[PDB]
Formats: C-alpha cells, sequence, structure tokens
C-alpha cells in the first residue's frame, strides 16, 4: 500500500493520467497496461485515483526472494536445474534469444547441462 | 453500452426496470445479460453472428468482467473452475419451449471443445463424436411442435470427462423420457421426429428398394398432420448430416440398416388400417401392406396380425382367453407396436452412443450440460405434457434451491448480517405431482390402475376421483380435466386417457410377437427374459420420471453450478418482435427481481478455509515458502494472514465461522489472478540482468 503511494507520488493532485502511468510502469521494471487503465471512465476519461491505482495494480499484480525463485524452479528439489528448462521458463516470460543464450553462457561453465543456482545467485550479486 | 450488462447495476431495481434493460439490448441485439455470475439469454430468433470461432477465441482466458455478456463466458469460467480448484462443474438451463435451452448447450459444448486443447488422435475421436451426437439426437429426438421448430421431444444430461491435462477423454448421455407418442400422431401443423422426414424424403436406392421406403406423403404418421416442409428446416441436407455422424460415432453399415429398417417398418405398421368384421372384430383392410409390414419385422403376416387384434386375457390364475380386438383396439395395438419400437430404438441410440464415447483414460473431472425439454402448454394437455412441466417444476426447484434458499441460509449460519430476501418456493408444487404417501397426481394414476382392470376409462374415473378428493392450493379440479398452478403459470390437463399413458406397458399378446421375429436387431429392442412374470404390477413413467429427475437433482447438488435463464420474447419466432407482458411474466416467476437483490446485497465469492488455503496459499509470503505450502497456525489464521498480505482492503472481505466470504466479484477476479501469475511474478524476479 504504501510502495504504491509513494511511487504514485513520484511520478500533485492525486488523480494521475495514463501517460503518467505508462512512465511508472517502466520506471519499475503495454497494450495491457491501456486495457487496466480503460476498465473506470466515469470518474474521468484520461486520469485514475490512487484506490483505482490500488485496483488495477492488484488486478494486474531484495536478495532472498530472488533466492526463492529458483527454488520454486527447481523440480528435482536439490539445488540442480536443467538449462534447457531455465532456457524455457526465460523464454515463456519473455523478460531476447542472445540474451538468454549469454546468461546461459555464464551458467553453462558447469558443463553437465545442469545449474547449481546457489553458487550462480552469489555470482549474479 | 447498451443499458446495464448486469442488472445488478439498474439504477432502480423493478421487474419493469429488469423487462426494460432486456428489451432496449435484445433491439440492440445484445441478447445476453448477467444477474451477476448468472446468465439471461432472450431468444433473438435470427442469427446475430456471435458464435464465430474469431469471438470464441476472443473469450479465451477472460473473466466475466472483461468481455460482454456471453454464453461463451459461462463455459471459460466453468472450465477454469474445473482446473483450478480440481472440481467437477454442471450447467443449468432453464427456459420455456423454444427459449433456447438446446442452442446454448450446444454453443456451450462447442466452447469447451476448442478451448480445452488436445493434440492426441483419441482426444479429437472424442471431440468430433461429442460433437455428432448433436445432430444424430436431434434427428431422433426432435420434432416440429407449434411452440418450436427444432423442439427437443427428450431431456438430456450429458457428461464430459477430462483428464488431469483438461483434455475430453470421454462423455456420457443421460435421456429423460421421450415422447414417443409424437411416432402415431400430431397436432395439426406438427410433424413427426425429424429423422423420419429426413429417411423418407432422402432414402438411398438401396434402402428405398429393400425397406420399402416411400416418400412421407404416402404415410399417416407423417402426412396425416398436414406438415411435411418446416420453415428453415432442410430435411435432405439434414438426412445427410445423420448419415456422417453415425459413421463418425461408429455405426457399421449393418447397425444402420438395422435402424432403417426398423423406421420403415414403423411407417408400414402405421398405414395398417382396419374394417369390422361379421361379428364386430377387426379385419385388416389391405393384405398387402400387413404383408409388407410383416416382412420388415421378420415375422409372418398371421403372426403381426394377431399381435396386432388378439388381446391375451388372464382373468384367473389358470384361465387364458384370446379374445379378438375390435377396430379401434387394434388401432390402439398397432400404435402401441410403433411406440414401443421407435422408444426401444431410441434407447438403443443413446446407449450405442455412450458405448462409443466411453472413457480411454483415466478420468479426473466432469462438466455436466443440462438441456431439458421446457415448459409448455397446447390446447389439449395430457401426460407427455404432465411429465415436461414436472421436469420443469423440478429445475425451478433446483435454481430457487441454489440461486435463493442455499445463500441465506449460508448467511444466517455464518453469521453474517443479512436480512433476508422473500420468494415463492414451488416445493409444495413438485409434492403435489411426486407424492407418494399423500398419493399426489403420479401415484393417483398408479392406483387407479393398480386395479390392472381392461377398460381405461373407469380407470381414468377412478383418478378423477382421486384428484376431486386431494384439497392443494395448486389443483384445481374439473369435469374431466384438471388444472396445476404451476411456477410458470396453470396447466389445464386433460384427464381422457391419461392413466393409460402413465401405466406404460405393452401387452401380453404384442410382446408374444416379438418372439417369432426372424430380426436379431428386433431381438435386441425386445430381450424374450423380461415376460417371465405377467401377473407383476410394472413401474410406471410416473415412477420412472420421478427417479430420473431425483437422480438428477443428487447429481446437480454434487458439481459446482453455473446458470443460464432463457427467455422467450415472442410466440411468432420473430427476431423484431418483443413481447412485453409475457417477458414480465417469465422475469416474474423467474424471480429475477429476487436474484438481483440477493446479488446486490450478497457476497459475490465463499469458500471452505481449507480450500480456500489450498487454493490461494501461494498468495503470502508467510504461507508459502518457494511454492510449497507451510504453515504453523491455524487454517482460519492463514486465511487471515493470506488477505492481510495481498493487501486488499478489509471491507471488500468477511471472516465467518466456517467459511471465507468476498464481497465483490473484482476482488476474487483480482486475487484468482494473482494466483494465476505467481510463477509469472517469480519468473519475472528473476528478470534483473541489467545492471545499470
Ligand atoms: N442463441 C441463438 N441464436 C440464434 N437463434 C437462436 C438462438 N437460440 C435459439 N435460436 C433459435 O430458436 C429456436 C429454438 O431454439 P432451442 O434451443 O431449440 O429452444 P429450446 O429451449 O431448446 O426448446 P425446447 O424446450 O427443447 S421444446 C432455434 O432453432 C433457433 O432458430
Ligand atoms: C415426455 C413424456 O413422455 C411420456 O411420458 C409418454 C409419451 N409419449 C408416455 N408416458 C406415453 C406412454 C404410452 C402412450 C402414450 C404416452
Ligand atoms: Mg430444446
Amino acid at each position: 500500500v504504501s510502495e504504491f503511494k509513494e511511487a504514485f507520488s513520484l511520478f500533485g493532485d492525486g488523480q494521475i493520467t495514463t501517460k503518467e502511468l505508462g512512465t511508472v510502469m517502466r520506471s519499475l521494471g503495454e497494450s495491457e497496461l491501456q486495457d487496466m487503465i480503460n476498465e473506470v471512465d466515469a470518474d474521468n476519461n484520461g486520469t485514475i485515483d490512487f484506490p483505482e491505482f490500488l485496483t488495477m495494480m492488484a488486478r494486474k499484480m531484495s536478495e532472498e526472494e530472488i533466492r526463492e525463485a529458483f527454488k520454486v524452479f527447481d523440480r528435482d528439489n536439490n539445488g540442480f536445474i536443467s538449462a534447457a528448462e531455465l532456457r524455457h521458463v526465460m523464454t515463456s516470460i519473455g523478460e531476447t534469444d542472445d540474451e538468454v543464450d549469454e546468461m546461459i553462457r555464464e551458467a553453462d561453465q558447469d558443463g553437465d547441462g545442469r545449474i547449481d543456482y546457489n553458487e550462480f545467485v552469489q555470482l549474479m550479486m | 453500452e447498451i443499458g446495464v450488462s448486469d442488472l445488478t447495476l439498474l439504477s432502480k431495481v423493478s421487474n419493469e426496470a429488469i423487462n426494460e434493460n432486456l428489451k432496449k439490448r435484445f433491439e440492440g441485439r445484445e441478447i445476453y445479460t448477467y444477474i451477476g455470475h448468472v446468465l439471461v439469454s432472450v431468444n433473438p430468433f435470427r442469427d446475430l453472428g456471435i458464435y464465430t470461432d474469431d469471438v470464441l477465441q476472443s473469450y479465451m482466458g477472460k473473466n466475466r468482467l472483461e468481455m460482454p455478456p456471453h454464453v461463451f463466458a459461462i463455459a471459460e469460467a466453468s472450465y477454469y473452475n474445473m482446473k483450478a480448484y480440481s472440481d467437477n462443474q454442471c450447467v443449468i438451463i432453464s427456459g420455456e419451449s423454444g427459449a433456447g435451452k438446446t442452442e446454448a448447450a450446444k454453443r456451450i459444448m462447442q466452447y469447451i471443445a476448442s478451448v480445452s486443447g488436445g493434440e492426441s488422435g483419441d482426444i479429437k475421436q472424442i471431440k468430433d463424436m461429442v460433437l455428432a451426437t448433436n445432430p444424430l439426437l436431434e434427428s431422433f429426438g426432435n420434432a416440429k411442435t407449434l411452440r418450436n421448430n427444432n423442439s427437443s421431444r427428450f431431456g438430456k444430461y450429458l457428461q464430459i470427462y477430462f483428464n488431469t491435462q483438461g483434455e475430453p477423454v470421454g462423455a456420457d448421455i443421460t435421456n429423460y423420457l421421450l415422447e414417443k407418442s409424437r411416432v402415431v400422431g400430431q397436432i395439426t401443423n406438427e410433424r413427426n421426429f425429424h429423422i423420419f422426414y429426413q429417411f423418407a424424403k432422402g432414402a438411398s436406392q438401396q434402402y428405398r428398394e429393400t425397406f420399402g421406403v416411400q416418400k412421407p406423403e404416402t404415410y399417416v404418421y407423417t402426412s396425416r398432420s398436414k406438415c411435411l416442409d418446416v420453415d428453415g428446416i432442410d430435411d435432405l441436407a439434414e438426412f445427410e448430416d445423420t448419415l456422417n455422424a453415425m459413421k463418425v460415432i461408429g455405426l457399421s453399415q449393418p447397425e444402420q440398416d438395422q435402424i432403417f429398417r426398423m423406421l420403415s417398418a414403423i411407417l408400414w405398421i402405421g398405414n395398417i388400417q382396419f374394417q369390422e368384421d361379421q361379428g364386430g372384430y377387426a379385419e385388416v383392410t389391405d393384405r398387402s401392406v400387413v404383408d409388407f409390414a410383416a416382412y420388415l419385422m421378420e415375422v409372418t403376416p398371421d403372426q403381426l396380425i394377431k399381435g396386432i387384434t388378439i388381446r391375451i386375457l388372464t382373468p384367473r390364475n389358470g384361465e387364458v382367453i384370446e379374445s379378438p380386438a375390435n377396430p379401434a383396439q387394434a388401432q390402439a395395438t398397432r400404435d402401441a407396436l410403433a411406440m414401443a419400437i421407435y422408444s426401444n430404438l431410441f434407447d438403443w441410440i443413446v446407449e450405442r452412443i455412450n458405448k462409443s464415447l466411453k472413457a480411454r483414460q483415466p478420468t479426473t473431472n466432469t462438466i455436466g450440460i443440462l438441456d431439458i425439454y421446457g415448459f409448455e402448454i397446447f390446447e389439449k394437455n395430457s401426460f407427455e405434457q404432465l411429465c415436461i412441466n414436472y421436469v420443469n417444476e423440478k429445475l425451478q426447484q433446483i435454481f430457487i434451491q441454489l440461486t435463493l434458499k442455499a445463500e441465506q441460509e449460508e448467511y444466517a449460519r455464518e453469521q453474517i448480517q443479512w436480512t433476508p430476501i422473500k420468494y415463492f418456493d414451488n416445493k409444495v408444487v413438485c409434492d403435489l405431482i411426486e407424492q407418494i404417501r399423500p398419493v399426489g397426481i403420479f401415484s393417483a394414476m398408479k392406483d387407479a390402475t393398480k386395479t390392472a382392470h381392461a377398460d381405461p376409462a373407469a380407470c381414468d374415473r377412478t383418478f378423477m376421483q382421486s384428484i376431486n378428493g386431494m384439497s392443494h392450493a395448486h389443483l384445481t379440479p374439473r369435469q374431466g380435466n384438471f388444472i396445476i398452478k404451476h411456477y410458470a403459470g396453470d396447466v389445464t390437463y386433460t384427464v381422457e386417457g391419461i392413466t393409460d399413458k402413465n401405466k406404460d406397458q405393452l401387452l401380453k399378446g404384442l410382446l408374444a410377437l416379438f418372439q417369432h421375429s426372424g430380426n436379431d436387431f428386433v431381438h435386441t429392442l425386445f430381450p424374450r427374459p423380461v415376460d417371465t412374470d405377467n401377473r407383476k404390477q410394472p413401474p410406471s413413467a410416473g415412477d420412472r420420471i420421478r427417479a430420473s429427475a431425483n437422480a438428477l437433482v443428487d447429481t446437480l447438488m454434487k458439481c459446482q453450478p453455473s446458470y443460464i435463464r432463457t427467455i422467450k420474447p415472442n410466440e411468432n419466432k420473430s427476431p423484431t418482435e418483443y413481447n412485453g407482458p409475457n417477458v414480465l411474466h417469465q422475469i416474474k416467476y423467474l424471480g429475477l427481481q429476487e436474484n438481483v437483490r440477493i446479488r446486490r446485497a450478497g457476497f459475490a465469492y465463499r469458500q471452505d478455509f481449507d480450500k480456500f488455503v489450498d487454493r490461494f496459499f501461494l498468495l503470502s509470503p508467510a504461507t508459502s515458502y518457494a511454492g510449497e505450502f507451510t504453515w504453523e497456525g491455524t487454517t482460519e489464521a492463514a486465511v487471515k494472514q493470506i488477505l492481510k498480505d495481498t493487501s486488499i482492503p478489509k471491507e471488500e472481505w468477511q471472516m465467518g465461522v466456517t467459511k471465507a466470504f468476498i464481497k465483490a466479484p473484482e476482488t476474487l477476479f483480482a486475487l484468482e489472478h494473482m494466483r494465476d501469475r505467481y510463477w509469472h511474478n517469480m519468473a519475472t524476479r528473476i528478470q534483473r540482468m541489467w545492471r545499470a
């Protein structure tokens, strides 16, 4: 709740426009965004509000957390994932084949087609 | 954009406001409207082009709120909930005859087949055979009535069985009592079942030569009603659809030949006419007709004539009398044979479909679609209409139970603040029909025929007495007729011939006839071993429909319901005529205002603590570590933790004694989507590749 209001203040009425929202989204890290924007028009045609912002963000929606995610993916449950099963999940959520080949190249020095993600987490930081 | 797409958003709530909304929308070709999760569908009687694969894909993966109201959204929601909570689903569809129950059922199947995917060959087999069932069953069980040109004359409950991948592995069709009487006669301007006109008009040369199949105008069963052609129905095209579908389902060319032999036998039996002999007995008029009918039945003409014209009477235990029938009695037995053939044929077709569609893999979940025959009223109403309207009354009762009663009772048990909304509970009407110990309509009919006297007239009189003796708010005895105050209105049932219709029992000599047959399919449709005990008084049609209906109720209460209320805007099948008063009557007796009021004041979503944790534990960092459940406390406190951690406002949710309630649909769709994007958000959490 705080995080939304502080990143809503940064980018001073409290009624904000769609372009400013696009900038907020970019700041965090396209068509779907405007789809989220377009589900309240009674209040104002080109602007929205902070309760509406909570609404549309939930309707969309540190070190340890990034650590966790690797354990989430690991079906073996042993610290080691298939590198091509990592490729696939970098493809599907999509967030460049060359970037995935470079990032898998860093971790591909293991050599067995598998990845120890604890070491690679520490490397990544 | 026309009026209000979800009646809970009406500015003023009344039946008249609802009627106005549906009428503006219908005039703007928006036949679909919501009451919360419930779908109302007004029959456009015109092809609007809203069931294209383009539209269909436009509904994939959406929730009720991201798209305009559509039957596809109800089906999407059913399939989503199936794979989400791993829960069986049932779709309930109400409507008067001609309101569009059957078309909505088919659009739901269409959506499920398209969305459910599956690339395996067996899977595509299932999907195509399921779809092929539609033309086959419609051709054998639908016919033109005054109220609807493609009128379901049988009830249906289709279950689709899915594997863990959410793919169609198998199907199962449960059929309710068919209107067999149609086979032998119709109201003027009504037709027989579609199949007879398809086959009479378009029979192959082979069939036309072996089986004698002439054009429908030559048969009494297909021409006496003075209707051979139907608006918007091409019989020869549809005959070809029938044949292809039979092939898809796996009928060999012999099986098909047997079926069409029986249909041709029926038509020929229908042309047998009688005159009165020197003793007043029945005598066949044209020997050639009976001869051909016997050929088709694979019996001798003497055997067919005897079976049609001689009644086996057992007055004492050890005495049997052969009593020759008079011409009227012989016509009665003729039609009894025709009806028995067609009914047993239909039952065989349904069993064979069930065999072809049986699960080839292990099955995980089911989706059921109910398509019953709708409430209907004619100038004359007999047992047929009583059975159909009884089923509609039971379905109304299910709707009331789920949509209005059960929810409010749950509010009261869960100490949620609630002022109960009043509604008319029609269980008394169901009681009036389906009651045994306090004799009801069906039971009274059975008791009248319990004596098993040769004469139906006396049984009808005994029944009329029983009816007079009953005192019940929804029953009104009259001179040889009785009115039932059904949920949907007054229906006047004619008492004449009603108890014989209820006592749906084949005569002894007619049953003796099938034994002599040379045809294997005839022996398939009429096994000899069930004729062992003549003395017994066998089950009645009302017994069978009572059993079917209460089976159905148990089934439906074992699955997660989705609701479709179809509305018939006019009795002329006009795309532009909107009969305000008729829609208003419908709105009223369906309790659409009550649904509106509950849905506005009600909570949108209710879930048990167990299943809620099981489904939404991933949302909380407390309750979830690395996609694995881990909670040290109670389930209730886990629910409270998950809700706090999602940071939805406290006003959007409420904690009961055993269950957890979420008020607004938007909140629920948000939680569901947050749940769906969990793996997406962990993968999103590994995306800090650009260091600076
Ligand atoms: N969604 C629809 N779009 C276009 N036409 C429709 C639609 N629904 C129904 N119709 C038309 O109305 C006719 C009746 O539709 P049905 O689905 O057969 O009604 P029904 O409720 O199943 O009737 P009963 O109760 O079985 S006699 C159809 O043949 C169509 O011509
Ligand atoms: C949809 C309800 O169909 C029926 O129940 C039905 C028919 N037709 C009969 N019980 C019946 C039996 C024998 C003779 C005439 C009628
Ligand atoms: Mg129908």
